[PDB]
Parts: structure tokens; C-alpha cells; sequence
């Protein structure tokens, strides 16, 4: 949250691992951008 | 008497561009800690 700017970058990507994070390098491509402009302190999912 | 339009008398600090607040609680102006609704050095934050 930039000025109340709740960006939202999401991708799937398709994996075989059992426990851990998948080994390489992925990105994140802007799925939504949201300018709210709400006070944020605690989440929760 | 536009009363209605009420502004914030006091701040605790300066707070920032775009920056919005609205919590009414009574500001502890005085050396002393305060609580309550009202007491010397114990103002309303808003003034009209």
C-alpha cells in the first residue's frame, strides 16, 4: 500500500514439490491495482 | 450558525499529506497523564 494503492500481482505456475518452494525464478504480473486509500495495520487470511 | 463544519483544535503532531483522521479522543495537552472526557488541560480535539 503506496498511498492507499493495494496492488494485487498474482501468476500460477505448475510445480511437482511435496515441502518446499519450488527451485528458480518466477515473477508477478499486475493482476488487479487497487486505489482503496484505507488505513491498513493487521491482516488475516 | 454553521456550526456543523468542526475542525481539530489541537494535534499531538503533524500529521501527513493526504492523511485523514477523525478519532475525537481528548488530547492529553497537559504534563500530567489524562483519560476521561473532560479535566483541566484535557480539551476537546475539535473545535467549530
Amino acid at each position: 500500500n503506496i498511498d492507499g494503492y493495494f496492488k494485487i500481482y498474482s501468476k500460477h505456475t505448475p510445480i511437482n514439490l511435496v515441502r518446499d518452494l519450488p527451485q528458480g525464478f518466477s515473477a508477478l504480473e499486475p493482476l488487479v491495482d487497487l486505489p482503496i486509500g484505507i488505513n491498513i495495520t493487521r491482516f488475516q487470511t | 450558525g454553521n456550526y456543523n463544519y468542526l475542525y481539530r483544535l489541537f494535534r499531538k503532531s503533524n500529521l501527513k499529506p493526504f492523511e485523514r483522521d477523525i478519532s475525537t479522543e481528548i488530547y492529553q495537552a497537559g504534563n500530567t497523564p489524562c483519560n476521561g472526557v473532560k479535566g483541566f488541560n484535557c480539551y476537546f480535539p475539535l473545535q467549530s
